[PDB]
């Protein structure tokens, strides 16, 4: 019915974190994931997707990330690895389901990673 | 300040003497070209007429700010008729000053196109009390042009004439000027009676219309008669005459010299456009 | 100036037969020696025509003006003095004068108010051995004046027939005439007359009723010797005669009986022996039935349109309506919507079908 | 020809005053009066213009000027209440039917209201 | 938020709604996973802004 994203604190580069979008729902594994990403301030872009078979990235997250699939619990989550201070966005989660178009947008969790 | 409506009809609006006349400096239509005028017929004009500051006429033309499109008078963007300025200093000077011609200064807020506010009560700029006649903050909306004979460029008085009207809302009775050509007769030519058209021959007819009657039709319901409109009288019309082509001709390897049938063609119609002659026979079949 | 004369004989509006007049020149088409048929707004042939007098009795009533009036004044010693048109006839809306004199006649156009009781006044023998004429109340002031030309007169028991047609089409106002004299016969002649036009008039307004106007201290007076007829005009095929000379000799009422129909079918007067195919015949409906299924449920359109959450393109929602009754006037009178377009169907008629199956795709 | 012009004068403060103007003619009942005023030394400003059945008046001029017309002879007369100082000025009174034509020049009659 | 397909094999049959999230393979040679300057996301957002 609703989808909560919570997560993004405060680590340092080269760190891992650990952002789960945990799904009001029943089918979540068939409603599969799409992560967005928006500059604090300018455009948006999008990060990753487990569509169930396989997966996709984007350019600046090309393989470095381990994505996750937590099919026994209709919840999705993203591994951050190799983290830099130039990500410093608003990570996001999204699903459609395939029956009856609908979306189940969320939040957004903080990206803020720092550089010395 | 003071322009009045006036309301046009049931007349003819030919410009031979407005376009063709130098008087007007500025013969400017915002929709139409100062030739269609007379080729298109129109409905009622408001026409409005009055003097302005000659720095100040391009607030005439709509779009515009400043004190006169806000407080004496507005145009809309979408205007169509014609806008008419020129030079009057000797026509609307005077020695002592035509401070007549008035231009209001003050308002409580911009107006809209084609509205008449002569009510003037109590304006005050600011958010002191103004009681009475008089008092602080209480300026005169009503200033007179500095209409002199010594005026230069752009401070003379210029007349300015706007033929504002509008269409598509109500029957149209009024057109340009309708033209007539010399009446010609016996030949096939392209008449125009009222704007009646199509293509024929005049010919003085015996047939006696009555005088409200202007066509005469047969029982095809085709017209052949038509009343004169300047002189009355009925004239015949009688299709050009036309008819199949038939080449008469023996073999081509018995010989090569053909005649020619033109059918249901009286010969003397046949050298209109083999038309030099030099054998002519008019059967009951043609020419 | 306007007086209310209120003395008149209680006589209700007696009825009369209309045999063969009324009968105009349609256009202004010179045709010879031919039969022609056109279908405008006629006299009926036959048909039933009001009946007025003028005695104490002073027969002066507001009278529709619904798609053409014939009217006839067989009317010696003139007091006829014009008609009334408009439809308000109270100085807000345009209205149209025409009166009549010995050697005058005055077309008047303006936004007139008229009085409950408009007439012209005319004094009686002022020690002048003839009677003058002054004293005029048919309106009170001049508000919005357009129209205002002036003719040449046109006015020539009793002795002189006054057929006038006063037909309105697009805002053109046409008035047809004929005078011819009158032997006895207090009814319509038994004879055919066809009233040639006289005038045209851009009015271009709307006139739905109107009045005459006779000629003349006010309570307890006797109205002069007059009699005027006023019939209704609808739109009635006919089929009219030409002569050499062009004039309509006779004519036909295509609806009037069937040997009527059948000279209308042939386009001629006079019909062989035989039988002749017609028109069709039906039988009209006589009241419109509606059968409905008496379901209550208003459909979900509440949260159908003014949903919050919208999706997206790609995820458009798909919603279904059914077993419900759906008010589509509520959407379509409200014109919150830029854009509201049917295509297979029109949206004013939305309100009358039922549908098999409705699909809502909201994005 | 021109507008006869009357009913000025010379007068102190608190005076009654009664300006007229005339216009020949046969259609006054559709006739227009534009009314001005042009002070010695000073622009001449519009006073009153009482078109139709209408009447209005301007800053200085309201409710110490009651404009009024005689539809019995023509007569058009402005009854003159609060005299002051600043006022002294030519009146000229014009006359003209709706369209605005019939353009007749009035002379202008000498008022002066005096000082205390 | 609101977002759009811009990137498909063919135009979609009428009513038909697609949100397969897999790469469009865009480029003349196939390139699988993620995206270069070519295989680019299928879908894209409005920007918008009052
Ligand atoms: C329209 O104007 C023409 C020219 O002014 C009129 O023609 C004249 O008619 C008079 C009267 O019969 C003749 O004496 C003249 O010789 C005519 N002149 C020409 C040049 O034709 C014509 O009559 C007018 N139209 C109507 C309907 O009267
Ligand atoms: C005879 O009747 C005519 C009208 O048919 C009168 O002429 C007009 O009368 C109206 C009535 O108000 C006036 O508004 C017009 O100005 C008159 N026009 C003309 C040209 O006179 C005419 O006055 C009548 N005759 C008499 C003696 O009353
Ligand atoms: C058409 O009208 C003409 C003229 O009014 C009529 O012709 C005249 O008729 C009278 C009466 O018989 C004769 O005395 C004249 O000698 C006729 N003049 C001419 C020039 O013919 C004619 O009779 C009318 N025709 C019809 C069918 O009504
Ligand atoms: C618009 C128009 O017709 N103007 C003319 C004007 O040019 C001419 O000087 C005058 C002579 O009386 O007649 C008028
Ligand atoms: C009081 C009276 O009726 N006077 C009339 C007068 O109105 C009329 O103009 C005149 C006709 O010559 O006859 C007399
Ligand atoms: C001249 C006239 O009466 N025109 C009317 C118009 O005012 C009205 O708006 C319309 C129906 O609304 O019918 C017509
Ligand atoms: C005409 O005559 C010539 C004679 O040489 C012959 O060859 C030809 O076929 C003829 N044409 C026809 C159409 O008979
Ligand atoms: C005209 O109306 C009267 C009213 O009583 C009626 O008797 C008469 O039959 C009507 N005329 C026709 C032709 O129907
Ligand atoms: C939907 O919203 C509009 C405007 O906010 C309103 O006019 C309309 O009544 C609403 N629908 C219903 C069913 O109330």
């Amino acid at each position: 019915v609703q989808l909560q994203e919570s997560g993004g604190g405060l680590v340092q580069a080269g760190g891992s974190l650990r952002l789960s979008c945990v799904a009001s729902g029943r089918t979540f594994s068939s409603l599969n994931i799409v992560w967005f990403r928006q500059a604090p301030g300018k455009e948006r872009k999008f990060v990753a997707a487990i569509n169930d078979r396989n997966t996709a990235y984007a350019e600046s997250v090309k393989g470095r990330f381990t994505i996750s699939r937590d099919n026994a619990k209709n919840t999705v989550h993203l591994q951050m690895n190799s983290l830099k201070p130039e990500d410093t966005a608003v990570y996001y989660c999204h699903s459609a389901d395939v029956n009856g178009g609908m979306d189940y947008w969320g939040k957004g969790t903080q990206v803020t990673v720092s550089s010395h | 300040y003071a322009w009045n409506r006036k309301r046009i009809s049931n007349c003819v609006a030919d410009y031979s003497v407005l376009y063709n006349s130098a008087s007007f400096s500025t013969f400017k239509c915002y929709g139409v070209s100062p030739t269609k005028l007379n080729d298109l017929c129109f409905t009622n004009v408001y026409a409005d007429s009055f003097v302005i500051r000659g720095d100040e006429v391009r607030q005439i033309a709509p779009g515009q700010t400043g004190k006169i499109a806000d407080y004496n008078y507005k145009l809309p963007d979408d205007f169509t008729g014609c806008v008419i300025a020129w030079n009057s200093n000797n026509l609307d000077s005077k020695v002592g000053g035509n401070y007549n011609y008035l231009y209001r200064l003050f308002r409580k807020s911009n107006l809209k196109p084609f509205e008449r506010d002569i009510s003037t009560e109590i304006y005050q700029a600011g958010s002191t009390p103004c009681n009475g006649v008089e008092g602080f903050n209480c300026y005169f909306p009503l200033q007179s042009y500095g209409f002199q004979p010594t005026n230069g460029v752009g401070y003379q008085p210029y007349r300015v004439v706007v033929l504002s009207f509008e269409l598509l809302h109500a029957p149209a009775t009024v057109c340009g000027p309708k033209k007539s050509t010399n009446l010609v007769k016996n030949k096939c030519v392209n008449f125009n009676f009222n704007g009646l058209t199509g293509t024929g021959v005049l010919t003085e007819s015996n047939k006696k219309f009555l005088p409200f009657q202007q066509f005469g039709r047969d029982i095809a319901d085709t017209t052949d008669a038509v009343r004169d409109p300047q002189t009355l009288e009925i004239l015949d019309i009688t299709p050009c005459s036309f008819g199949g082509v038939s080449v008469i001709t023996p073999g081509t390897n018995t010989s090569n010299q053909v005649a020619v049938l033109y059918q249901g063609v009286n010969c003397t119609e046949v050298p209109v456009a083999y038309s030099t002659g030099s054998n002519v026979f008019q059967t009951r079949a043609g020419c | 100036q306007c007086v209310n004369l209120t003395t008149r004989t209680q006589l209700p509006p007696a009825y009369t037969n209309s045999f063969t007049r009324g009968v105009y020149y349609p256009d202004k088409v010179f045709r010879s020696s031919v039969l022609h048929s056109t279908q405008d707004l006629f006299l009926p042939f036959f048909s039933n025509v009001t009946w007025f007098h003028a005695i104490k009795r002073f027969d002066n009533p507001v009278l529709p003006f619904n798609d053409g009036v014939y009217f006839a004044s067989t009317e010696k010693s003139n007091i006829i003095r014009g008609w009334i048109f408009g439809t308000t006839l109270d100085s807000k809306t345009q209205s149209l004068l025409i009166v009549n004199n010995a050697t005058n006649v005055v077309i008047k156009v303006c936004e007139f108010q008229f009085c409950n009781d408009p007439f012209l006044g005319v004094y009686y023998h002022k020690n002048n051995k003839s009677w003058m004429e002054s004293e005029f109340r048919v309106y009170s002031s001049a508000n919005n004046c357009t129209f205002e030309y002036v003719s040449q007169p046109f006015l020539m028991n009793f002795k002189n027939l006054r057929e006038f047609v006063f037909k309105n089409i697009d805002g053109y106002f046409k008035i047809y005439s004929k005078h011819t004299p009158i032997n006895l016969v207090r009814d319509l002649p038994q004879g055919f007359s066809a009233l040639e036009p006289l005038v045209d008039l851009p009015i271009g307004i709307n006139i739905t009723r109107f009045q005459t106007l006779l000629a003349l201290s006010s309570s307890g007076w006797t109205a002069g010797a007059a009699a005027y007829y006023v019939g209704y005009l609808q739109p009635r095929t006919f089929l009219l005669k030409y002569n050499e000379n062009g004039t309509i000799t006779d004519a036909v009422d295509c609806a009037l009986d069937p040997l009527s129909e059948t000279k209308c079918t042939l386009k001629s007067f006079t019909v062989e022996k035989g039988i002749y195919q017609t028109s069709n015949f039906r039988v009209q409906p006589t009241e419109s039935i509606v059968r409905f299924p008496n379901i209550t449920n208003l459909c979900p359109f509440g949260e159908v349109f003014n949903a919050t959450r919208f999706a997206s393109v790609y995820a458009w929602n798909r919603k279904r309506i059914s077993n419900c009754v759906a008010d589509y006037s509520v959407l379509y009178n409200s014109a919150s919507f830029s854009t509201f377009k049917c295509y297979g169907v029109s949206p004013t008629k939305l309100n009358d079908l039922c549908f098999t199956n409705v699909y809502a795709d909201s994005f």
